[PDB]
RNA sequence: GAUGUGCACAUCCAAAUGAGGCGCUGCAUGUGGCAGUCUGCCUUUCUUUU
C-alpha cells in the first residue's frame, strides 16, 4: 500500500533524525532535545522540517508511523516523541570510518547516494556542500559507513574513492608544498625589491556639475577634470545626475568653469562656483564624510590575492621594459 | 553577457591536447616572432601555441579583465605538474607560485615569455589610431569580427584594422578568420546598442577582403588557405 | 543547447565560475590606500536531509 510506504518513510526519517550520526552532527535539533524537561520535542516542530513536507502534515499518522519503531518512544498524546536511549560522547572511529568520493555525476540527491553504496555497506550519513545556495552539488562527497570494515571493504569495492586519513594528508601536503613555492617566491620578490585635521578650507574651490544625462564613471570624470586644472576631490555617486569636484587652488576652479569648450561643449553639463551656505554645508559634508571613513574599519584582502596581484604587475612591468 | 565572453570551456590539460583549431594552422611563421593574439578568452589556445612553437614573445589581450585572471589560472596551472583531490584545487588555488624573471636571465622558455594584458583594442579616434607604432611580427585575429562589428559599428571596425595595420613591422602578417554574415540575426535583441548597430550596418562579411585591400588601410596582397582562413601580407622593407 | 512553422523566420534558455569566511599591525586617509603580519589564518563552509 501507499499509505504503508508514507508510514515506512516517515519511520525512516524520524530515525535517521534520531539516530547516533545526525544527532552528532547537526546541532539545531540537539538544542531542541536539551532544551526541554524529560528530554522531549512537539512533532508540529517535526512537521516544519523541508523533507517532512513532501511527505505528510497530519501529526497523528507520524505518531501511528511510530508505533513500530527501533528508536523512538511516545509518552501519552503521540504528540511528544522522546529518543528513548540516552546519548553520551561522540565517537573516536567514526573519523577513520568516514569516505571521502570524487566525481558526482552532479545530480545530488541523498537517495543517489543510498542506492549506489547501500549494497556495499549500511550507509548512516551522506554529507553534500550546496554551492554556495544555489542548489548545485559541489561534485564531492563524505559518505560515512558502519563498524569500519564495511568502510574498507567499500574502498575496495570501486568514482574516486580513498579514506578521510589519506585525505587529510594529501591535504597537509598540498598546503606545505604551496606555502613553500609562494615562500620562495616572496623572498625573490623581495630580493628584487632589495637590489632596485584633513583638507583646509580654502573658498571657491567647490565646483558642483549638473548633468542632464547621468554621469560616467569617477575615473572618467577625473580624467576630464585633470587634464585642465589640479583635482583634489571628485565627489560623484554612481548612478546619480549630480556631483561635485573639491579643488586645490581657486585660480584652478576659474580654469575649469572657464573651459566652456572642453567641458560643457563636450558633455552637456552646468559646472558653477559653490560660495555661502551650499560651500559650507558641502565642507560640512566632506568632514562628515572623512569622519565617516576614519570610523570604519579597514577592508580586508587576502594575503596571497595581493601577493599574486603585486607579482603579476611585477612580471608585466619587467617583459615590457 | 555583451561582447561575447564565455567563462566556460576550462582546460586542465597541458598544451599536447588543443581544442580543433591547431591542426589547421602552419607553424612556419610563428618561430622567433612576436604576436599579439586578440580576443583570447582564457589562453586555451594562446597557452597551447607557445608551449611548442616556442613564439619568442607573445602577448594576449582581452577586454574581459575578470577572465584574464582565469587565464593566469591556467598558466600556473602548468608550472605545478611536480593525484590531489579536486575539491582541495577548487578552493585553494594552483600550487606553483606566478613565476617572475630574474634580472638576468633567458627568455623564451614555457612558459616565461607570455603575458596576458587587459585592455579594450578599439580606441575610437582615427587620431589615436594614425599615432601608434609598430611592434608585433604576427597578428591574431580570429573568431572576433562578429562581436566588434555589432558592439562599434563599421566605425570601430575601420578603426581596428586602422590600428591592426598600424602595429605590424614591415614583413608581419595577418591572420584572419570572420563570421558570416548568417549569424549575426540570432544575437540582435541582446541590447539597445547591438540592434541600433546591426541596422546601421552597411559592410558585408566579403567586402572585407576588398576594405582591406583598399588604400584606406593599406594591405599590399592576400590569400585564403583551408570558416575561412585568410593571411594578409604587409609589403615587404 | 531546444521548440513551432516553411537551410529561412520567430521564440526560449545562456552564467562549465572564483576570490567565499574571519582577523592583527603601523603609517596614511572625504585622497577612492600603502608596507608588513608563517602563502596572515581557515574552507567538508557564508550549507537546513536543521
Ligand atoms: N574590443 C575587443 N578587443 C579585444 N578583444 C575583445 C574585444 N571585445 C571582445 N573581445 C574578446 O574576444 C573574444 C572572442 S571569443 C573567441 C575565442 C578565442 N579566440 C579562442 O580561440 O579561444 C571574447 O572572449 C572577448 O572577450
Amino acid at each position: 500500500s501507499r499509505v504503508k510506504q508514507v508510514l515506512a518513510d516517515i519511520a525512516k526519517q524520524v530515525d535517521f533524525w534520531f539516530g547516533d550520526a545526525n544527532l552528532h552532527k547537526d546541532r539545531f535539533l540537539r538544542e531542541q532535545i536539551e532544551k526541554s524537561r524529560d528530554g522531549y520535542v512537539d512533532i508540529s516542530l517535526l512537521v516544519s522540517f523541508n523533507k517532512m513536507k513532501k511527505l505528510t502534515t497530519d501529526g497523528k499518522l507520524i505518531a501511528r508511523a511510530l508505533r513500530s519503531s527501533a528508536v523512538v518512544e511516545l509518552d501519552l498524546e503521540g504528540t511528544r516523541i522522546r529518543r528513548k536511549k540516552p546519548l553520551g560522547e561522540r565517537p573516536k572511529d567514526e573519523d577513520e570510518r568516514t569516505v571521502y568520493v570524487e566525481l558526482l555525476p552532479k545530480n545530488v540527491n541523498h537517495s543517489w547516494i543510498e542506492r549506489v553504496f547501500g549494497k556495499c555497506g549500511n550507509v548512516v550519513y551522506i554529507s553534500i556542500p550546496h554551492y554556495k545556495s544555489t542548489g548545485d552539488p559541489k561534485g564531492f562527497a563524505f559518505v560515512e559507513f558502519e563498524t569500519k570494515e564495511q568502510a574498507a571493504k567499500a574502498i575496495e569495492f570501486l568514482l574516486r574513492v580513498l579514506s578521510k586519513s589519506e585525505w587529510m594528508d594529501l591535504k597537509k601536503e598540498y598546503l606545505a608544498l604551496q606555502k613553500a613555492s609562494m615562500a620562495s617566491l616572496k623572498k625573490t620578490i623581495s630580493q628584487i625589491k632589495s637590489e632596485s585635521t584633513g583638507p583646509q578650507f580654502v573658498s571657491g574651490v567647490i565646483v558642483k556639475i549638473i548633468s542632464t544625462e547621468p554621469l560616467p564613471g569617477r575615473k572618467q570624470v577625473r580624467d576630464t577634470l585633470a587634464a585642465i586644472s589640479e583635482v583634489l576631490y571628485v565627489d560623484l555617486l554612481e548612478g546619480d545626475t549630480e556631483c561635485h569636484a573639491r579643488f586645490k587652488t581657486p585660480e584652478d576652479a576659474q580654469a575649469v568653469i572657464n573651459a566652456y569648450t572642453e567641458i560643457n561643449k563636450k558633455h552637456c553639463w552646468k559646472l558653477e562656483i559653490l560660495s555661502g551656505d551650499h560651500e559650507q554645508r558641502y565642507w560640512q559634508k566632506i568632514l562628515v564624510d572623512r569622519q565617516a571613513k576614519l570610523n570604519q574599519p579597514r577592508e580586508k584582502k587576502r594575503g596571497t590575492e595581493k601577493l599574486i596581484t603585486k607579482a603579476e604587475k611585477i612580471r608585466l612591468a619587467k617583459t615590457q621594459q | 553577457f555583451q561582447y561575447g565572453n564565455y567563462c566556460k570551456y576550462y582546460g586542465y590539460r597541458n598544451p599536447s591536447c588543443e581544442d580543433g583549431r591547431l591542426r589547421v594552422l602552419k607553424p612556419e611563421w610563428f618561430r622567433g616572432r612576436d604576436v599579439l593574439d586578440l580576443g583570447c578568452n582564457v589562453g586555451h589556445l594562446t597557452l597551447s601555441i607557445a608551449c611548442k612553437w616556442g613564439p619568442s614573445r607573445m602577448v594576449g589581450l582581452d577586454i574581459d579583465s575578470r577572465l584574464i585572471h582565469s587565464a593566469r589560472q591556467n598558466i600556473r596551472h602548468y608550472l605545478s605538474e611536480e593525484c590531489f583531490p579536486a575539491s582541495l584545487t577548487a578552493s585553494r588555488g594552483p600550487i606553483a607560485a606566478p613565476q617572475v624573471p630574474l634580472d638576468g636571465a633567458d627568455t623564451s622558455v614555457f612558459p616565461n615569455n607570455v603575458v596576458f594584458v587587459t585592455g579594450n583594442y578599439v580606441l575610437d579616434r582615427d587620431d589615436l589610431v594614425e599615432a601608434q607604432t609598430p611592434e608585433y611580427d604576427v597578428v591574431l585575429c580570429l573568431s572576433l569580427t562578429k562581436w566588434v562589428h555589432l558592439n562599434w559599428g563599421d566605425e570601430g571596425l575601420k578603426r581596428m584594422f586602422r590600428r591592426i595595420y598600424r602595429h605590424l613591422r614591415p614583413g608581419g602578417i595577418l591572420v584572419l578568420e570572420p563570421q558570416p554574415w548568417s549569424s549575426y540575426g540570432k544575437r540582435k535583441t541582446l541590447t539597445e546598442t547591438i540592434y541600433k548597430n546591426y541596422y546601421r550596418i552597411q559592410l558585408k562579411p566579403e567586402q572585407f577582403s576588398s576594405y582591406l585591400t583598399s588604400p584606406d588601410v593599406g594591405f599590399s596582397s592576400y590569400e585564403l588557405v583551408a570558416r575561412p582562413v585568410y593571411l594578409f601580407h604587409k609589403a615587404r622593407s
